[PDB]
RNA sequence: AUAGAUGAGUUUGGUGAUGGCUCUGAUUGAACACU
RNA sequence: AAGGUCAUGGCUUAACAAGCCAAUAAUUCUCUUAGUCGAAGCUGAAAAGGCUGAUCGACCACAUUGGGAAUGAAAAAAUCC
């Protein structure tokens, strides 16, 4: 559910404050969805899902991931590569914006408007760098990509 | 009009330059979400049976 | 101390889920619209963890409790009346899951009349 | 000419468990799920609803999970009717008189 | 209905509010006699209804009667192969 | 409707906070005083 | 089951059943205050903004206070008793 993507968010704030170049998450198609977007963004490294330790880090993108089945399920785990740029994290701040208390969802006009910096509904303008993720029929999209796209939906985390 | 205009954007291409440019993530882990049962769920069950008595 | 881990025993031998599969008529519950039986792995020990044999256990130790606290002297323990309020909840809990999970299977059944678990036991709210 | 049809039209689906049966006859009460939305606080909550539904043969019992269809006038309270047993309680379905199709009926 | 409409209704027709709660009256006593009959069953949320099998707790199933009282010394389910 | 988001005086030996009060803006089917 | 109805509904009736709604106040009662609403008026950068409920439009109620009926297509009267 939304809690997952509520640790996954508070989780890689502490992981990049913390300066670490790895870090896992739980392996659900929901973190997925949103890694994939974080590093489609640009915000993270690699995503891979593997076991409790973290792979090679030399072979990163050539490890082979043995299947997921019943029998190791429990212990599958996705492992994402966090960036640092002159001296400061690429992935600072991962604001939530729909909770498990409230799921906020925004239409494609109010999309429109956050995406040029102005304030729509209990959403907020976005500024330099600011970034938004909505997760809408068409999988987990960026606030640019889903204007373009003309899609609404769930309003996920406001990545800074 | 509205509605094609705006269906038709909701399916469209990736930008050339946006597939060129984006790092590969392998589909073992992008599109790898379905778990199925062990396929050695019985012979494991069976032996984990003699192991346990 | 000796008879409770020995009552742990006839719970497990009475209500375990690995001797009411071939005891009872129906012990599982009926299938659902368009689901068909399938074989799955057996067990590879006996059934300690099933609903009904943590039913069981609970109330083996709400009568030893229940009847400590009613002997001689029994008024005075005062923190023991939690442990009994905290085994009815623990009861309550289960027999509220297994109610649904078991949509009425022979199961569930042998479950109450052995045990003499009646609605007054889950249904409502435990005052004590 | 002078024959007045009913409307036969097909309505909605809806799945819910049995709370009650047995009380009344050619009735029990089911619950079903819902949702209404709060716009002062702009999230939404569970909103569940339970209605009297016509189970024509007594083919129901409690703790079964049923599917329901509105639009089927019977009585004052009852305006939904039972389409189909998804998971019985108890025995099985073919130990029960059957479900009538909405055409019978 | 509010307590004017009450008893202005009760006195415009006299008869007929009698009539109405004789009928009700019928009712209230049926409904009270499935009341005690399923208060009854019902039960006790700790005991609930005491079995040969919950009485054979207090013996670890090695009694094979009940103990006397008022009451009665009935049979017990046993377990003998269980020792120490 | 994409220009629209602002402060000031006042607690303390002093400093930073907390927290009210007052002023700064607009207005009235207004009243009163001087006109 | 029958009647009624364009049709539906104890809407009506007979015979049976004991149900139905509610359990966190459904229901009922006391006290205090108030005509209600609108980008109608004033106000904030803004919030399902706040305040008011003049002039304008819509709705409700009242015509000294209390208790009432008829007429009429319809009470919708500053009428009538
Ligand atoms: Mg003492
Ligand atoms: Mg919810
Ligand atoms: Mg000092
Ligand atoms: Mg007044």
């Amino acid at each position: 559910g939304i809690q997952q993507i509520t640790n996954m968010c508070s989780h890689l704030q502490n992981a990049s404050r913390a300066r670490l170049g790895l870090t896992s998450l739980p392996n659900t198609k929901y973190n997925l969805a949103l890694a994939l977007a974080l590093h489609r963004a640009g915000f993270i490294s690699s995503i891979t899902r593997g076991g409790p330790h973290p792979p090679t880090p030399e072979a990163l993108m050539t490890y082979e991931p043995e299947p997921v089945t019943s029998a190791n399920v429990a212990t599958r785990r996705l492992w994402v590569g966090l960036k640092y740029w002159n001296e400061e994290p690429v992935l600072k701040e991962l604001k939530p914006i729909s909770k498990p208390s409230r799921l906020v969802t925004a239409s494609l006009e109010q999309l429109n408007r956050v995406a040029r910096g102005f304030p729509a509904g209990y959403m907020k303008g976005l500024q330099l760098g600011e970034c938004l993720f909505v997760n809408t029929d068409r999988g987990v999209l960026e606030v640019r990509e889903a204007v373009e796209r003309k899609v609404g939906g769930l309003v996920l985390c406001k990545v800074k | 009009a509205r509605y094609l205009a705006n269906k038709r954007a909701a399916q469209a291409p990736e930008r050339l330059d946006e597939v060129f440019t984006r790092a590969t993530i392998r589909e073992s882990t992008a599109k790898n979400t379905f778990v199925p049962l062990d396929p050695e769920a019985f012979v494991k069950a069976e032996e984990a049976r003699i192991k346990h008595a | 101390k000796d008879r409770k881990h020995a009552n742990i025993r006839r719970c497990i031998e009475t209500f375990g889920r690995h001797i009411t599969d071939q005891s009872l008529e129906r012990p599982t519950p009926p299938l659902a619209r368009g689901v068909e039986p399938k074989p799955q792995p057996v067990r590879a020990g006996p059934d300690t963890g099933s609903s009904e044999v943590q039913i069981a256990i609970l109330t083996s130790k709400i009568r030893a409790l229940s009847k400590a606290l009613e002997g001689h002297g029994g008024n005075r323990d005062k923190n023991n009346k939690r442990s009994l309020r905290r085994l009815c909840h623990k009861r309550q809990r289960l027999l509220r899951y297994m109610e649904r999970k078991e949509r009425g299977s022979g199961r569930w059944h042998h479950m109450l009349e052995t045990l003499g678990l009646t609605p007054a036991t889950w249904k409502g709210q435990i005052t004590l | 000419a002078a024959a007045t049809k009913v409307s036969r039209k097909m309505f909605r689906e809806l799945h819910g468990v049995v709370v009650t049966s047995g009380l009344i006859d050619k009735t029990v009460k089911v619950r079903v799920g819902g949702q209404k939305f709060n716009k002062f606080l702009q999230k939404h909550f569970d909103d569940p609803k339970q209605y009297l539904v016509h189970d024509p043969n007594n083919s129901l019992r409690a703790g079964d999970v049923v599917a329901i269809m509105p639009g089927f006038i019977t009585s004052k309270s009852k305006r939904h009717v039972v389409k189909h047993i998804i998971a019985p309680a108890g025995t099985p379905i073919e130990e029960r008189p059957p479900i009538p199709s909405l055409d019978e009926l | 209905i509010s307590q004017k409409e009450k008893k202005r209704k009760m006195k415009q027709d006299p008869y007929g509010w009698a009539q109405a709660q004789q009928r009700k009256a019928v009712n209230v006593k049926r409904q009270a006699e499935l009341q005690a009959q399923r208060d009854a069953a019902w039960g006790d949320p700790v005991k609930g209804i005491t079995t040969p099998f919950v009485e054979s707790f207090d013996s670890a199933g090695q009694a094979s009667v009940s103990p006397p009282k008022v009451e009665e010394p009935k049979p017990l389910p046993t377990s003998p192969h269980l020792r120490n």
